[PDB]
C-alpha cells in the first residue's frame, strides 16, 4: 500500500487548481477524495479529463484511481503533467502521454494499486488524466477514488527572501 | 483562424523587460514552425500594434545543414504594379547571425570541444569547397 | 550530512549566454540575477535559466530582490512553461576577479535559510576574454 | 460564484442601427457596462474578458479582475464588417482555457446583434463540442430575430442537453435601451 | 416628420420601388438606419433613374434628414449616386464641397470624395488644379492601411486624366493598377472590352514601356479572343516576341485606328528594339555575340543603321554590352528581364536541369578523388 | 438633455479609470 | 479638462519613463 518514506498527497492539492472536465453536476469532484463510496459521472461521452495541481513540486510514486465494478470503471488513462494551460478533449486523444496506463479489473478493485513509472514523475505540479474508454463499454463511466502516493519535492518558497544576517543597509 | 496570442502577458513581460533593459524595444515575433502558417498574418497584426515595422522570425529548431535556420518576414499591402488582385502577404527581408564579443566568449567556450580550426588547413578548405 | 566533492552545478548553453551579456551589459556596476533550475539530488544543481533583476542603485544585496518583480515574473515564467525553483543568484564581478565579499557572504546565506542548497555564481565579464570564461 | 465570464461585443456594422436607443453600439456600451459591474459585485475574484466579433474576431482584454480597463477598452470599439459567431464562441474557449484559476466555471456572455451567418449543423457541433468542454453561453439576442433566431434556440437547446441550465437564450424585442432588460434576466438575475 | 409623408407619397407618386417604397419606409419608420442604405444603393443602380430629378428630391428630404449617422463611405457612394445626374457643372463642386464637410471622420470618405470633384473638374477643364487634386489625393491615400475600394475610383480618375492629357506610358501604368485594385467578374463585358483596348494602345504607344507581359497574362485581355478585335492580342503578342515580319503582315490592321497610323515611326522603332533584346534574350551566353547581319534578316533594317539600333537600345538602358564594328559584332552582356510565358519559363527548367547535372558531376568527382583528405 | 448626460456618463467614467491607471503607473 | 489634463499627465509619464530609461546609460572616457 503506502512503502515506507512515500505518504499520499492529499494535502498538497490545493483547490485553487484542480477541476475536471465534463463531469455531471449532480456527482462532483469532491467524491473521488473521500474513501468513502461516493462517485464521479461522466456528462455526455464515455470520457473524463481530471486536473489536479499540487503547491509545491511532488513526486508521484502510485495511483489509486479506482472505480466501481459494474463494467462502468475507467480502461485507458492516459497521464500528462505540468500543462501550461488546461486541454481539451481533442488534444487528449492524439497527444503523446507522460504515462499511458491501461487498467484492470485487479486495479480497479478497492485493494488495486497501479504503480507509475517513477522516472518521468520526478516533478510534478499538475496532473492531467484522460480516461479514454470504460472497462467495458458504457456511456457513462464513474470514478469511486483517486489519490496519488509519494514524496514531496523541498520547496525554495520564494517570497520568504528575509535579511538573516547583518543591517539593512550595506549595497556592495 | 482560432488563436489566442496573449497580448496582456505581451505588455506585462515587456514592461519587465525594459525594466531590466531599456536600449531594446519590440522588433517584432517568432513562431517555431518549419512553415507559415493562416494565422500569421494576423499575429502580424497583433504586433503591430506594439511595433509598425513587425519582423516575423521562423526560427526552425530542427538542424538543417545548408542553411541559417532564421528566415525574416515583413507584412506588405500595395497596390500589385501588374494589376493582379492585392492581398496581405509576407515580403523576404535578409537574415544574418551575428553575436556581441559577450556572447562570442559563450559560443567559442561551447563549441571548443567541436569547433573547427579558424586557419585554412588544405584539407578544410577542400572540404570547404566540395 | 555533507557537501560531497563531486557535486556539479551544470550551467546550461542558455544561462551562461544570459549571465555574459548581463555582465556586459553593465560593466562597469554590478549586476544580479536569479538562477531558475532543479535541485537533481544531492550531487546536481541545474541551471536551466538565469532571470536578470533590475538594478536598484544598493549595488547587489538582498534589498536589491525586488519582491514584487521576482514573484511576478516567476508566475509569468510558470505560465509560459517554466515551474522551476529557484536555484541561487550570479551577480557580475566587473573586472576585479570571481570571489565573494561581505554583503555576498550575508546575501548567500539568505538564499541558504530559504533553501540549504543554492548556490552563487560570479563572473567576471571584463576578464572573460574569449576563449576563457 | 467563482465565475470567469468573456463578454464577447457584436462590433459588426450592423451595430449602426438606432433602433435601440441612442444607437446599439450605446446600447451594447450599457449591457457590458452593467453586466461587468455585476459580475464584479459577485464574489469579486472572479473575473471578466472581452472580445470582438469583427470580420475576424479579436481579442481586446484577456481575463483581468479590474471592470474598468475593459470598459475603457469597450469604449473605442467601432461599427466595422461583419460578424463570426462560430470563429468568436471558439476563441472565447480559447481565452478560458488560459485563466489563471482553474476553478473559475467558463461563461462565455455574447450579444449576437447580428445574423450569424452560420450553419445550423456547425452551430449544433460547436455546442456539442462546448457542451463536452463544460462552456456555459449566455446570448443576449437583439436584432435579427426571426433571421437567426431559430439558430441560436437550437444551439442554447443543445448546450442545455436535457437540464442544462447553464446556457441561456435571452431575446430582447426592439425597444428601450438594451439594459431594462438584462437588469432582470436569469442570466444576470441569479447575480 | 416629412419623410414619412414623402415616402407614403412617392409609394406611387415617383417611379419604380412600387412595393419597395413600403420596406423603405418601414425601415426608416424602424429607425434601423441601415439596410436601407443597402436597398438605397440597389435601387438607386436600377434601370429608372438617369435623367430625374426625382432622386434630387429624394437626397435633399432623406439624405438631409438621414446624413447624421450613416457608414460615412455608404454615404459617400449615395451621394455620388446622387451627383452623377445633375448637371450643374458649377454647382456639382459646391454639393462635392458640402459633402466632404459633411464627412470628416472618413479618410476613405473624403478621399472617394476628392476624386469626384476630380472627375467633375477635369470633366469641364482646370487640368491644372485636377492634377493637383490627383497629386494631394495620391499622397493622401498612401496612408490607409493597405487597398480599399477607394483606391478603384482614384486609379480610375487618375487613368482618365492621363487619357486626356495623353502621356500614355503613365495611363498604362495607372490603368493596370486600377484593373489590380478592382475586380474584374463585377465589371460588365463591355467595360472589361474597352478598358483592355485603352490598356492596350496605350502599351503600344509609349515613351518606356517595353514589358507588356503582364497584359498578354491578364484576364482583362481574355474578352478579344474571339471577338472581332483579336487582332489587337495578335499585334500584342508579336510586340512582345519582336516579330517585325507578323507587324508587317498585321500592317493592314493596325491602319484602321488612326493614332496608331500617326505614330508609325515610334511604333517600328519600338518594335525593333523588342526584336533585339528577344533575340539576345534567347541566345545562351556561349555564342551571345550577335552580328549585323544576324540584327538585319531580324528587324528589317539594312545594316548601316543596325549601329543605332544599338546605341538606342543601350541608351535606353535595355541592353548592356559593346559595339565592335571592325568584324561587325555586337557583344551583348545583358538584356533587360521581362515577363515570360510558360514555355519560356519551361525552356530554363530544362536548362537548369543541365546545368544541375553538370554541378553533380563535379561534385562527385571532387569528392571521389579527395576522399582521404575531407575533414 | 440625453446626449449630454451619455457624454458625461463616458467621460467620467472612462477618464477617471484612465487617470487612475496612468497615474498609478506614473507613481 | 481632459485634454490639457492628459497632455501633461503624458508629458510626465515620458519624462519619468526616459528618466528611467536614462538610469541605464553607463557614462564613456
Ligand atoms: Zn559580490
Amino acid at each position: 500500500d503506502i512503502p515506507k518514506g512515500y505518504m499520499d498527497l492529499m494535502p498538497f492539492i490545493n483547490k485553487a487548481g484542480c477541476e475536471c472536465l465534463n463531469e455531471s453536476d449532480e456527482h462532483g469532484f469532491d467524491n473521488c477524495l473521500r474513501k468513502d463510496t461516493t462517485f464521479l459521472e461522466s456528462d455526455c461521452d464515455e470520457q473524463l479529463l481530471i486536473t489536479v495541481a499540487f503547491n509545491q513540486p511532488v513526486k508521484l510514486y502510485s495511483m489509486k484511481f479506482q472505480g466501481p465494478d459494474n463494467g462502468q470503471g475507467p480502461k485507458y488513462v492516459k497521464i500528462f503533467i505540468n500543462l501550461p494551460r488546461s486541454m481539451d478533449f481533442e488534444e487528449a486523444e492524439r497527444s503523446e502521454p507522460t504515462q499511458a496506463l491501461e487498467l484492470t479489473e485487479d486495479d480497479i478493485k478497492e485493494d488495486g494499486i497501479v504503480p507509475l513509472r517513477y522516472v518521468k514523475f520526478q516533478n510534478v505540479n499538475s496532473v492531467t488524466i484522460f480516461v479514454q474508454s470504460n472497462q467495458g463499454e458504457e456511456e457513462t463511466t464513474r470514478i469511486s477514488y483517486f489519490t496519488f502516493i509519494g514524496t514531496p519535492v523541498q520547496a525554495t518558497n520564494m517570497n520568504d527572501f528575509k535579511r538573516v544576517v547583518g543591517k539593512k543597509g550595506e549595497s556592495h | 483562424s482560432v488563436w489566442f496570442l496573449d497580448h496582456d502577458y505581451l505588455e506585462n513581460m515587456y514592461g519587465m523587460f525594459k525594466k531590466v533593459n531599456a536600449r531594446e524595444r519590440i522588433v517584432g515575433w517568432y513562431h517555431t514552425g518549419p512553415k507559415l502558417h493562416k494565422n500569421d498574418i494576423a499575429i502580424n497584426e497583433l504586433m503591430k500594434r506594439y511595433c509598425p515595422n513587425s519582423v516575423l522570425v521562423i526560427i526552425d529548431v530542427k538542424p538543417k545543414d545548408l542553411g541559417l535556420p532564421t528566415e525574416a518576414y515583413i507584412s506588405v499591402e500595395e497596390v500589385h504594379d501588374d494589376g493582379t488582385p492585392t492581398s496581405k502577404t509576407f515580403e523576404h527581408v535578409t537574415s544574418e547571425i551575428g553575436a556581441e564579443e559577450a556572447e562570442e566568449v559563450g559560443v567559442e567556450h561551447l563549441l571548443r570541444d567541436i569547433k573547427d580550426t579558424t586557419v585554412g588547413t588544405l584539407s578544410q578548405r577542400i572540404t570547404n569547397q566540395v | 550530512p555533507a557537501v560531497d566533492t563531486a557535486e556539479q552545478v551544470y550551467i546550461s548553453s542558455l544561462a551562461l549566454l544570459k549571465m555574459l551579456k548581463h555582465g556586459r551589459a553593465g560593466v562597469p556596476m554590478e549586476v544580479m540575477g536569479l538562477m531558475l533550475g532543479e535541485f537533481v539530488d544531492d550531487y546536481t544543481v541545474r541551471v536551466i535559466d538565469v532571470f536578470a533583476m533590475p538594478q536598484s542603485g544598493t549595488g547587489v544585496s538582498v534589498e536589491a530582490v525586488d519582491p514584487v518583480f521576482q514573484a511576478k515574473m516567476l508566475d509569468m515564467l510558470k505560465q509560459t512553461g517554466r515551474p522551476e525553483m529557484v536555484v541561487g543568484w550570479y551577480h557580475s564581478h566587473p573586472g576585479f576577479g570571481c570571489w565573494l565579499s561581505g554583503v555576498d557572504i550575508n546575501t548567500q546565506q539568505s538564499f541558504e535559510a530559504l533553501s540549504e542548497r543554492a548556490v552563487a555564481v560570479v563572473v567576471d565579464p571584463i576578464q572573460s576574454v574569449k576563449g576563457k570564461v | 460564484v467563482l465565475e470567469s465570464t468573456m463578454v464577447c461585443v457584436d462590433n459588426s456594422e450592423y451595430m449602426r442601427n438606432g433602433d435601440f436607443l441612442p444607437t446599439r453600439l450605446q446600447a451594447q456600451q450599457d449591457a457590458v457596462n452593467i453586466v461587468c459591474h455585476s459580475k464584479t459585485r459577485s464574489n469579486p475574484e472572479n473575473n471578466v474578458g472581452l472580445i470582438t466579433l469583427a470580420n475576424d474576431c479579436e481579442v481586446l482584454t484577456t481575463l483581468t479582475p479590474d471592470t474598468g480597463r475593459i470598459l475603457s477598452k469597450l469604449h473605442t470599439v467601432q461599427p466595422k464588417g461583419k460578424i463570426t459567431f462560430c470563429t468568436g464562441i471558439r476563441v472565447a474557449h480559447l481565452a478560458l482555457k488560459h485563466r489563471q484559476g482553474k476553478n473559475h466555471k467558463m461563461r462565455i456572455i455574447a450579444f449576437v446583434g447580428s445574423p450569424v451567418e452560420d450553419n445550423e449543423k456547425d452551430l449544433v457541433k460547436l455546442a456539442k463540442r462546448l457542451k463536452k468542454e463544460k462552456v456555459n453561453v449566455d446570448i443576449i439576442n437583439f436584432g435579427e430575430e426571426e433571421v437567426n433566431t431559430e439558430k441560436l434556440t437550437a444551439f442554447v437547446n443543445t448546450l442545455n442537453g436535457k437540464d442544462g441550465t447553464g446556457s441561456h437564450l435571452v431575446t430582447v424585442p426592439p425597444g428601450p435601451s438594451l439594459a431594462d432588460a438584462l437588469i432582470s434576466s436569469p442570466i444576470l438575475a441569479g447575480e | 416628420k416629412d419623410v414619412p409623408g414623402f415616402l407614403q407619397q412617392s409609394q406611387n407618386s415617383g417611379p419604380g420601388q412600387p412595393a419597395v417604397w413600403h420596406r423603405l419606409e418601414e425601415l426608416y419608420t424602424k429607425k434601423l438606419w441601415h439596410q436601407l442604405t443597402l436597398q438605397v444603393l440597389d435601387f438607386v443602380q436600377d434601370p429608372c433613374f438617369a435623367q430625374g430629378d426625382g432622386l434630387i428630391k429624394l437626397y435633399e428630404n432623406f439624405i438631409s434628414e438621414f446624413e447624421h449617422r450613416v457608414n460615412p463611405l455608404s454615404l459617400v457612394e449615395i451621394i455620388l449616386h446622387v451627383v452623377r445626374q445633375m448637371t450643374d457643372p458649377n454647382v456639382a463642386l459646391t454639393f462635392l464641397e458640402k459633402t466632404r464637410e459633411k464627412v470628416k471622420s472618413s479618410d476613405e470618405a473624403v478621399i472617394l470624395c476628392k476624386t469626384a470633384i476630380g472627375a467633375l473638374k477635369l470633366n469641364i477643364g482646370d487640368l491644372q488644379v485636377t492634377k493637383e487634386t490627383i497629386e494631394d489625393v495620391e499622397e493622401m491615400l498612401n496612408n490607409l492601411p493597405g487597398v480599399t475600394s477607394v483606391h478603384s475610383r482614384f486609379y480610375d480618375l487618375s487613368s482618365k486624366y492621363y487619357q486626356t492629357i495623353g502621356n500614355h506610358a503613365s495611363y498604362y501604368k495607372d490603368a493596370l493598377r486600377f484593373l489590380g485594385c478592382v475586380d474584374i467578374k463585377d465589371l460588365p463585358v463591355s467595360e472589361q472590352q474597352e478598358r483592355a483596348f485603352t490598356l492596350g494602345l496605350a502599351g503600344l504607344l509609349g515613351e518606356g514601356v517595353f514589358n507588356f507581359g503582364e497584359l498578354l497574362m491578364h484576364p482583362v485581355l481574355e474578352s478579344l479572343r474571339n471577338t472581332d478585335r483579336q487582332w489587337l492580342i495578335d499585334t500584342l503578342y508579336a510586340f512582345n516576341s519582336g516579330n517585325v515580319e507578323r507587324f508587317q503582315t498585321l500592317k493592314t490592321a493596325w491602319g484602321q485606328q488612326p493614332d496608331l497610323a500617326a505614330n508609325e515611326a515610334q511604333l517600328l522603332r519600338k518594335i525593333q528594339l523588342l526584336c533585339l533584346m528577344e533575340m539576345t534574350f534567347t541566345r545562351p551566353a556561349n555564342h551571345r555575340q550577335l552580328t549585323f547581319e544576324e540584327i538585319a534578316k531580324s528587324a528589317k533594317i539594312t545594316v548601316n543603321e543596325v549601329e543605332l539600333l544599338v546605341m538606342k537600345a543601350l541608351s535606353v538602358g535595355l541592353v548592356k554590352g559593346s559595339i565592335d564594328e571592325v568584324d561587325k559584332r555586337v557583344h551583348m552582356t545583358w538584356v533587360q528581364p521581362r515577363v515570360l510565358d510558360l514555355q519560356q519559363i519551361k525552356g530554363m527548367k530544362d536548362r537548369l536541369e543541365f546545368w544541375c547535372t553538370d554541378v553533380k558531376s563535379m561534385e562527385m568527382l571532387v569528392e571521389h578523388q579527395a576522399h582521404d583528405i575531407l575533414t | 438633455l440625453d446626449s449630454e448626460i451619455k457624454i458625461m456618463k463616458s467621460e467620467v467614467l472612462r477618464v477617471t479609470h484612465e487617470l487612475q491607471a496612468m497615474k498609478d503607473k506614473i507613481k | 479638462e481632459l485634454r490639457e489634463q492628459l497632455k501633461e499627465l503624458t508629458k510626465q509619464y515620458e519624462k519619468s519613463e526616459n528618466d528611467l530609461k536614462a538610469l541605464q546609460s553607463v557614462g564613456q572616457i
